[PDB]
């Protein structure tokens, strides 16, 4: 019953997967910035034709 | 060897390459040939028609006298058969001065010469058919070239040359006796003299020829800029400045300009034809020069297309999400890019399209839309297999020309393999299976590494057109044709029903709707129209303006760059151009760049190509062009043409409105790339063009010149024969009368031409011999014959006919009128019945017979098309779907509906229709008849059409020359045709055949006069009243009277017409439940879902007609064979035939019943289907199986009925002026019986409407326009409303309206149902009682099914007796009642004398002239045992405005109708005339006592006879109970009037809070019962009440004296005391009027 | 009975963890918009290139899934 | 405490979590391969340049 | 309570939930590679022009 319930919840695992998802939202983030430089420099290449 | 010169029309470019080469260095055997034998002076090819225009033959060469004495005949036939014989002698002069003038019958010689030369040089064995002689011409035919010679000079030319002579001839002739009968039936006389004229003039232009062609190309576009030039109003101007004709050919100026003097709709007509002059040879070198230049040139460079790319995509985002709001009630899928506004947040949210969006649509830019649907790469077999022609590799482009000009070009040979490397044609495509997996065959496109070999493209010159330097299509590889199917499938499946600009024109009611508008605005001043012609179109699309929208589509159906491959494909294609003996160069089995006949990429896919997205774009563009400057338009769009309206502003008018839209559409367009050339576009306020039809004023041009001389390629999918001659002339005159063509016009043309067509193909036996030629034109496809224009009856009339009971009586009129005798008949029919019953031919065609057609061209079509592709099929799609044998199931099936026990092929076609065997035989049939299957069909034994042609010849010769007889149709030729045409049917099937035969409308009804007309004719007669005298003016002025799986759904809905109307039959289930198993349906059960033919719409708006004809045919709920809608044009045809022919219509006539066993009751029969079906389903013709998820009736009908009568009252208040007076409804109200009302109880009704309004609680300014528009006579529901309440019976049925009509006090019927209406908002105290009634389950019953109850509603009730009440009767010495007659207010005295003098005289019959004040005549009516004969004299309004007063029936039973519409003069007892024999006279006392124990005081004195006779010593008799023509509603009693007197002063007081209601008419409505009040109040009545009405603290203070200054004066005059009534209810106990009184009615009550 | 619930109930956590995962999806959308702008510029340059001579269409995207 | 056990679990939610990131694993493999399918074409443009 | 129990169990899905976030981060991380790569590349354009 108590063991039953212990055993069907993770909740420290559950912590640590949040942890993990604002690392993977950092790294969201900084592809975002670099493909905003590479947006620019296509930009610029495209505008000097 | 092969058969040669296979073409008889022209359907290619004319070439001169050939000719070129021919005459420089040829090897070739023929060239040699035809190089021998051209003379010193030879012309150009491209000059060709300088040497035909030369061509003249003898005068009067073919004898043809027996053509126009049979075209005479025969017309005379049809004319005698309508009934119609004052047209007679219009018809046949018209004719006959059409072939006797010299020069149209030089032409007739001249198109039968060339004809003659075309059927005896085409289809042969013989390369070279020697010197044949064409008046002063020598022709020469080698191959393919021809040589023409004069006298000395030559032309040597190609065979379309020859046809483009021979077209040109044919063209000419059809425009001479087109012109002839069109000037024989028009208000203008004969044009034939500038028909002439014109001819002469363009013969008479010696310029070069691309100068000439210029002239030609622009003769209509300068024509149009004449007559806008003239006629614009508002607008200016230059259009007809830009055009060379005033200064390269005076002449033809001269004529246009006269033309345009004497009538501009003539010089529209003359104007728009274009292909009765020769047709140009293309200048391939430049032409193709220019072409492959304009598929590569910039105009704006790519940065700035691209941005405006995006700038498009914003208005594309913002349409669509406008559309998916208003049909979903919800927002897409959309995802918002960071810095989105906030508003697109909160209407997401809320889901609602703000209207601010319009105008700012860059705030889009942000709103990604995500996946909405699923890309269908699987198409239907429709598309796949016809219009195009293909190339299967880019390895077959050696085929395309010649070795020996390649040779002689470059140098060397061109390596051309010997076979084709696979199919030229989609159908073969389909054969060999190369498109059995469409997704494997469309996987590059969506990678977009389309394969090497399918990267080729030809570009096509166009025939028949006027470009010198040529228009080009493509033709292109199988995948890309597979590409665009798909892509415009989607496009136009999804994408565009959420554009606006385009849904409103592919919907046909909005697309009427808005030409109506513009139909009616532009005459006023408002609504001018801009025309834009984009020149360059196709050529300018660049791939930086598409790929952004083509991102967004290929995001929104899942599909990756699948839409935008397309736009850099061109970029990587090949493009040759196909020119035989100008060939492009090959290196390594490529061809070579070289600019004029090779291009490796262009920039633009081609013509046709991508056409969906194209037209959004462009219409992207105008919507930002015109919303940048604030105006209202509409856009109508056909490709390259657009049509623009634009309304007219307050602030700006037309000119400076037109040039600020003409600027922003030229900076629009050039940003797109697509420059705007000013001299291509044009304004008006006059003239625009939609659908290829051309509006003046607002009024379609007459089309008959272009359409009946258009040359049709005809012999379609077969060899050449006279069969599909006859067909495709025959379709033409159809497709010209359907389209606003005059039926006599291409009537006389359609048999002038057929006589023609007879005599080039038939021998002189049968072509001198008169009566063979017209009983040989009046047999008709119908009875086995060949196919005539003269034998249908869908060029008079619109809906489905029977062509039949016509036939018969078309044969009938030619042996009683014309010397004909029925053995002739028996010899040119030759009845010859099957063996056995074909079923499938009667499920195909249900008006059809079991009788041998032998002069029907063979295909064996069933069986031998199936046998070869079952055969030589080498993969899938083709087995799977010809697994088993089609026809010999649908035989099957054919059997199993034809153990119906009635047999009714109407209804057994309709259940073959919803078979898969139906749409596996479609299939087969677009394998047979469609384009670019003739290829397959003609190329598989193509030697022996040659043969076959020859053979069919030989054969119809023969049958014609054959003297023996057929079956003896005797029998069948006289009498009745209806049952001659049933029993010809039972004879022929075997069987009796119901619901299939409809009678001929002439033989039905006959027109008459009622100048002469007797009583008899108007026992079953339609009546025609006009309401001016009608000439030539009103025929063209208006006047003022008004005018897949989708199969499974039909599967149901045809269930549910058979399960309401309680056909049951365990079989029948069991064949639509198979039905549904083999369509994938699994469910067990599913419970779901005036006008005429306008020639004679304007004549309609000047007549009215109605149905009189309820003496025998409509008293009864049996239905009869009436189709009314044929009755009304028929009628309409003869009112149209007398103006015609150059009478007048000055009084009414009619059309009376004339053969009484055409009138069949119809048996509403249930049908039995005996057998158990055999059929058992296909289920592998349905690719696509669609899924599982995709009470009496009286009451239900009843309520749902009252809340769609609501919902209708309701869109008529908020519908604007212009749409009032249009009798469109809600739920379509106007298509239903009378009869089926009258047994619907209306109680239920009423308490539903009641409820309904009710159940709305409308805003104040919602209910004002209810009240208003109810207390006046508008909209179409209250006509609806009193056209159900037209009979008494339904009004005193009404148990809730016995009750509630002493409450009401009614002047008119009209005001009793406003009141019935609009009384619960006004009134609660009745529906405190009767509101009790609800029921919520009636509710509930859904608007969709409701016409299926409709078809329950019709049989369970029945329909009310009607009841005399009785007036006062006078006669002898009685006791005083109370004289009650007409007190109401109207002069009662005008009634008493004229009662006590037709009682003292006896007289039983009383003739009442139209002079008599009604309501004296509804008295005389309302006497008893008496005969009321009025004098209509043919003219019914008066009878109805009498019958419209009473509200008992005794107008309905003591007026004698047939005598009294047939009655014009004095014919006994009037009263009426001034004076005469048997007239009664009304003079005016002065002063008299009236010395009479009856009645007071005398006014006026009787006359009669120039006598008077004593009326002072009678009295009355007594009475009984009254009609309402004593008016109960106010009679004795006070407790009823002083609820009314609580009532009006509650009405009064609700209305006043009303918003937008100012209380005047209400208020006169409330001054008429107090007036009543006034009569009984005992205060002096002031005449005139200065009478101050204001509310003050929400209570409406309204007096004479103004208790507060805020009251608002309203002045009231005329009160006085004058009825009689005013002493009868003075009454004892005085106050109790006080008793239960308000005190603001007090207040009214003591005045002052 | 109650603590062993509190400490076996995640609610908070799990509509946390679920709105993180919508915050990757919202970015993931934006990355493809714009990576979407850099194909168009790409490709049609590419294209621009192309015309007359005989290069090859190259493939831009991948492959339809299964 | 019935009715507090339903809270504590849903594993139908945190299986649609699962397949929700899944689906944004397999929007990460098909930038990766369009991107080198972009690659491709500026090498051929460096190549032509 | 088994069968409540058993619709408790969510021992499995967090640990292949783990699993799923572990081959996004790779995911991810190797496309970034991919991205420095790609301006790498893309910077030679004005070397080259
Ligand atoms: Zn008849
Ligand atoms: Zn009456």
């Amino acid at each position: 019953t108590i063991q039953t319930a212990q055993r069907c919840d993770h909740s420290d695992s559950i912590r640590i997967l949040g942890e993990n998802i604002k690392i993977l939202d950092r790294s969201m983030k900084t592809m975002m910035e670099t493909m905003k430089l590479m947006m620019e420099k296509v930009d610029l290449l495209y505008a000097s034709t | 060897a092969g058969i040669n010169r296979t073409d008889q029309s022209l359907k290619n470019p004319l070439l001169g390459t050939e000719v070129s080469f021919c005459l420089k260095s040829s090897s070739l055997p023929h060239h040699v040939r035809a190089l021998g034998q051209i003379k010193a002076r030879n012309l150009a090819s491209c000059d060709y028609y300088l040497l035909f225009r030369q061509v003249v033959l003898p005068p009067e060469v073919y004898p043809i006298g027996v053509l126009i004495r049979a075209a005479e005949a025969i017309l005379t036939v049809i004319v005698s058969a309508w009934k119609l014989e004052h047209m007679t002698k219009t018809l046949y002069s018209s004719v006959r001065y059409a072939l006797t003038n010299p020069r149209v019958r030089a032409q007739l010689e001249l198109h039968i010469a060339y004809q003659r030369i075309v059927g005896q040089v085409s289809y042969s064995r013989e390369a070279d058919i020697g010197p044949k002689r064409l008046g002063n011409m020598s022709l020469q035919f080698v191959q393919s070239l021809v040589i023409a010679t004069i006298d000395t000079t030559s032309c040597l030319m190609t065979y379309n040359h020859f046809l483009a002579a021979a077209d040109t001839a044919k063209s000419r002739c059809h425009l001479l006796i087109a012109s002839v009968v069109q000037g024989a039936l028009w208000e203008q006389g004969s044009f034939l003299d500038h028909i002439i004229n014109l001819i002469d003039t363009i013969d008479s232009i010696n310029l070069p020829h691309d100068d000439y062609f210029t002239i030609i190309k622009s003769i209509s576009p300068y024509s149009q800029g004449l007559v806008m030039g003239r006629h614009n109003v508002s607008v200016s101007s230059d259009f007809a400045s830009v055009f060379t004709i005033p200064e390269s050919c005076p002449q033809l100026d001269s004529l246009l300009k006269k033309l345009l003097q004497l009538d501009p709709v003539l010089l529209l007509m003359v104007s728009s034809v274009q292909k009765s002059w020769y047709f140009p040879e293309i200048r391939m070198v430049d032409g193709s020069r220019e072409q492959l230049h304009k598929m590569r040139v910039e105009l704006e460079t790519p940065q700035a297309l691209l941005s405006y790319g995006h700038t498009l995509l914003s208005i594309f985002r913002a349409e669509f999400i406008k559309g998916y709001v208003s049909k979903n009630a919800k927002w897409p899928p959309v995802h918002l890019l960071p810095g989105c506004d906030k508003s697109i947040k909160n209407a997401r949210e809320l889901g609602r399209w703000s209207p601010a969006f319009d105008r700012r649509w860059q705030l889009f830019a942000k709103v990604v839309i995500l996946r909405i649907a699923d890309l269908d790469m699987d198409p239907d077999f429709n598309d796949i297999v016809s219009d195009k022609a293909i190339i299967s590799s880019r390895r077959d482009w050696v085929f395309e020309y010649n070795a020996a000009a390649f040779w002689k070009k470059y140098g060397e040979r061109l390596e051309r393999p010997p076979a084709r490397s696979g199919p030229s044609r989609l159908v073969n495509a389909l054969i060999d299976g190369r498109l059995d997996n469409i997704p494997a065959l469309l996987e590059p496109f969506y990678r977009g590494a389309v394969e090497f070999e399918d990267r080729l493209t030809v570009l096509v010159p166009k025939e028949k057109e006027l470009k010198v330097k040529g228009r080009f299509f493509s033709k292109q590889t199988l995948a890309i044709r597979i590409y665009q199917v798909v892509a415009e499938a989607a496009l136009k499946n999804e994408v565009m029903p959420y554009l606006k600009t385009h849904s409103m024109t592919m919907s046909s009611t909005a697309l009427t709707h808005l030409l109506n508008r513009l139909s009616h605005t532009i005459t006023k001043g408002d609504s001018f129209v801009i025309n834009l012609d984009y020149s360059s179109w196709c050529n300018g699309f660049r791939p930086e303006l598409q790929a952004p929208i083509c991102r967004q589509l290929d995001q929104m159906f899942n599909c990756g760059y699948f839409f935008r491959t397309g736009c850099t494909l061109p970029c990587f294609t090949t493009f040759i151009i196909q020119d035989r003996f100008n060939p492009p160069y090959s290196f390594r089995g490529e061809p070579v760049e070289d600019g004029v006949t090779c291009a490796v990429g262009t920039k633009t896919m081609g013509e046709g190509m991508r056409q969906k997205l194209w037209t959004i774009l462009t219409s992207c563009w105008e919507i930002i062009a015109l919303r940048e400057i604030n105006v209202t338009f509409n856009i109508l769009g056909q490709g390259d043409n657009q049509t623009i309206i634009i309304h007219k502003s307050a602030s700006q008018n037309n000119q400076l409105l037109a040039e600020r839209a003409l600027g922003a559409l030229y900076k629009h367009a050039r940003l797109a790339g697509h420059n705007l050339k000013v001299e291509e576009c044009w304004v008006s306020d006059c003239l625009y063009e939609y659908g290829k039809k051309l509006f003046f004023r607002g009024v379609p041009v007459p089309g008959c010149l272009k359409q009946l001389s258009r040359v049709t390629d005809s012999t379609g999918e077969l060899f050449p024969n006279l069969y599909s001659k006859l067909a495709c002339l025959t379709s033409s005159c159809l497709s010209a009368a359907m389209a606003d063509t005059s039926p006599w016009v291409a009537l006389a043309t359609g048999v002038c031409l057929y006589l023609i067509e007879l005599y080039v193909e038939l021998p002189p036996a049968i072509m001198q011999d008169e009566s063979l030629l017209t009983t040989l034109c009046l047999v008709g496809p119908s009875i086995g014959g060949l196919p005539t224009p003269a034998t249908l009856p869908s060029v008079f009339f619109r809906g489905m006919s029977d062509p039949l009971p016509f036939q018969l009586a078309l044969l009938q009129t030619l042996i009683k009128t014309t010397g004909v005798t029925c053995s002739l008949v028996n010899r040119v029919v030759k009845l010859r019945i099957a063996p056995y019953p074909d079923w499938l031919s009667l499920v195909t065609d249900p008006t059809s017979l079991n009788i041998a057609q032998v002069y029907r061209p063979e295909r064996q079509i069933r069986r031998w098309i199936e046998e070869a592709i079952a055969t030589s099929s080498h993969s899938s799609r083709i087995a799977t779907f010809f697994q088993q044998p089609l026809t010999e199931m649908a035989q099957l099936l054919a059997r199993d509906l034809s153990t119906m026990m009635p047999l009714r092929p109407r209804d057994m076609s309709a259940l073959f229709a919803l078979s898969n065997v139906a749409y596996g035989l479609s299939i087969i049939d677009l394998f047979q008849k469609s384009s670019t299957v003739v290829s397959a069909s003609q190329a598989v034994h193509i030697e022996d059409v040659a043969l076959e042609s020859v053979r069919y010849k030989e054969s119809i010769i023969q049958g014609l020359l054959d003297t023996t007889e057929g079956y003896n149709m005797q029998p069948y030729l006289e009498g009745c045709t209806y049952l001659a045409a049933k029993q010809l049917r039972r004879l022929t099937w075997g069987r009796d055949l119901v619901g299939v035969t409809m009678p001929f409308v002439a033989e039905q009804f006959h027109p008459h006069s009622s100048v002469g007309a007797k009583a008899e004719l108007y026992l079953d007669a339609i009546i025609y009243c006009p309401q001016e005298t009608l000439r030539s003016h009103h025929l063209t002025t208006r006047g003022d009277q008004p005018l897949a799986a989708n199969l499974v759904k039909d599967t149901l809905v045809l269930h549910q017409w058979y399960k309401v109307r309680k056909v049951t039959d365990p079989h029948l289930n069991t064949l639509m439940a198979r039905f549904l198993l083999e369509k994938g349906y699994t469910s067990d059960a599913r419970p779901s879902i005036q006008g005429l033919t306008g020639y004679v719409n304007i004549l309609s708006t000047w007549l009215r007609f109605s149905s009189d004809y309820l003496h025998s045919f409509s008293k009864s709920s049996d239905d009869y064979t009436i189709h009314f809608q044929h009755v009304f044009t028929y009628g309409c045809l003869y009112a149209d035939s007398v103006i015609r022919s150059g009478g007048v219509i000055s009084t009414p006539y009619l059309l009376s019943a004339s053969c009484k066993t055409c009138f069949e009751k119809i048996d509403s029969e249930e049908f039995v289907l005996a057998c158990e079906p055999q059929y058992r389903g296909a289920e592998w013709l349905i690719t696509k199986p669609v899924t599982v998820p995709e009470f009496d009736p009286c009451v239900s009908a009843s309520y749902c009925l009252g809340i769609l009568i609501g919902k209708s009252f309701l869109v008529d208040i908020r519908a604007s002026g212009q749409d009032i007076m249009e009798q469109r409804t809600w739920a379509n109200l106007e298509r239903f019986s009378i009869s089926d009302m009258q047994k619907l109880p209306w109680s239920i009704v009423i308490r539903s409407l009641w409820r309904f309004l009710i159940g709305a609680r409308l805003l104040q300014f919602e209910k004002a326009g209810l009240i208003r528009m109810l207390y006046a006579a508008t909209g179409p529901t209250f006509s609806f409303l009193m056209k159900v309440f037209q009979d008494s019976a339904l009004l005193m049925d009404c148990a809730p309206l016995d009750r509630l009509s002493p409450r009401i006090n009614f002047h008119s019927r009209g005001d009793l149902v406003a009141k019935l209406v609009l009384l619960p908002f006004i009134n609660p105290g009745i529906v405190e009682i009767e509101v009790s009634g609800i029921n919520s389950k009636y509710h509930a019953v859904s608007e969709a099914n409701m016409d299926l109850y409709i078809a329950a509603a019709k049989s369970v009730g029945v329909k009310p007796t009607q009841f005399v009440e009785e007036t006062n009767d006078f006669t002898a010495r009685g006791h005083h009642h109370g004289c009650y007659s007409l007190s109401w207010s109207k002069s009662r005295n005008q009634s008493q004398v004229l009662k006590m003098v037709v009682r003292k005289l006896k007289l039983c019959v009383l003739y009442i002239y139209p002079t008599v004040d009604p309501a004296v005549a509804l008295d005389l009516c309302h006497l008893p045992a008496l005969t009321i004969i009025l004098v209509l004299g043919g003219d019914p309004a008066y009878y109805e405005r009498l019958l419209e007063m009473d509200l008992c029936g005794a107008v309905s039973s003591r007026v004698d109708i047939p005598h009294s519409l047939a009655a014009r003069t004095h014919k006994g007892f009037t009263i009426g005339p001034d004076t005469g024999p048997g007239v009664i006279r009304l003079d005016k006392l002065e002063s008299v006592c009236y010395a009479h124990p009856c009645l007071e005081e005398l006014e006026f004195n009787a006359y009669l006879d120039s006598e008077l006779v004593d009326i002072s010593d009678m009295c009355c008799l007594p009475l009984a109970t009254p009609c309402k023509a004593l008016f109960r509603p106010i009679y004795r009693s006070l407790q009823s009037f002083r609820l009314a007197l609580m009532d009006n002063y509650s009405f009064v007081m609700d209305l006043i809070l009303i918003r937008g209601l100012d209380i005047r008419p209400h208020l006169e409505e409330f001054d008429e019962l107090l007036v009543v009040g006034q009569h009984i109040l005992g205060q002096p009545v002031l005449v005139e009440v200065v009478y101050y009405v204001g509310v003050v603290g929400k209570r409406p203070v309204l007096a004479r004296h103004p208790w507060s200054a805020d009251l608002k004066r309203i002045t009231v005059g005329g009160r006085a005391p004058c009825p009689s009534a005013a002493r009868l209810r003075d009454e004892d106990c005085q106050g109790s009027l006080l008793v239960g009184l308000p005190a603001g009615l007090t207040q009214l009550l003591i005045i002052d």
